């Protein structure tokens, strides 16, 4: 995948 | 608390379209001179790379030059290697240029090119 | 057969490099302007981003323009967003502003945005 | 480590 989701 | 969304491949994208930009000559806004060999790039790419050219484009004087000389004394190919470092993240280290590739890096200030030198040079 | 010495961090130092250039309006060659609200930027990372920049710093008559305006009815901060994005590789997209967010990136022609955004919208 | 090897 071209997207992760992270700690804002 | 909020999360955040990150495009794995955004910088390197960015990257590989700033050095079309370069290949193709597209807003290109400064010469790079060594030894009457000329390099065509992005000031913000070198600012954003190097110490010593971060130092020259901050300096009032300095900042509208659009042709910048190296000491002559500098390698060119070391400066190319360097110069193709700082647009794609890779960095051609041979037995055969190292040390001019280390040199080169020590006088722009690339301080983790010289890291990485100085660690194939010990481990050889 | 050579192999190759990638840095891992090196585009995103470049970008991260970058973003602190435009917050201090170092080498900044442009403001875009939104509905009476303006972004100052570097043209070449707009253009490395974004097909619509592309497209106006590449005309030779619009390449020297310093200003310029975005169609009022854009939402600013849609494009604020955007403009984060293209220097950091983060998309803050929110439940309010996912909408605004994606017309802008359309009409900056920033195709896998438009699909990032197609996708929460459809997910929701 | 901040870098690794590839292939050419
Ligand atoms: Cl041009
Ligand atoms: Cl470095
Ligand atoms: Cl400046
Ligand atoms: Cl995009
Ligand atoms: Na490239
Ligand atoms: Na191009
Ligand atoms: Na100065
Ligand atoms: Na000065
Ligand atoms: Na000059
Ligand atoms: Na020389
Ligand atoms: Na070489
Ligand atoms: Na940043
Ligand atoms: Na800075
Ligand atoms: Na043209
Ligand atoms: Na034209
Ligand atoms: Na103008
Ligand atoms: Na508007
Ligand atoms: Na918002």
């Amino acid at each position: 995948s071209d997207l992760y989701l992270r700690p804002g | 608390p909020d999360s955040q969304i990150q495009f794995t491949r955004h910088a390197s994208d960015v990257l590989l379209n700033l050095n079309r930009l370069r290949s193709r000559d597209i807003l290109t806004d400064v010469v790079i001179v060594v030894s009457r060999e000329q390099f065509r790039a992005h000031k913000t790419v070198l600012m954003a790379c190097s110490g010593l050219f971060y130092s020259i484009f901050t300096d009032q004087l300095k900042r509208n030059l659009s042709v910048i000389n190296l000491d002559p004394e500098i390698n060119p190919e070391g400066f190319n290697i360097l110069l193709d470092f700082m647009y794609t993240s890779r960095l051609n280290l041979r037995e055969g240029n190292i040390m001019a590739v280390m040199a080169t890096a020590m006088y722009l200030q690339m301080e983790h090119v010289v890291d990485t030198c100085r660690k194939f040079i010990k481990a050889s």
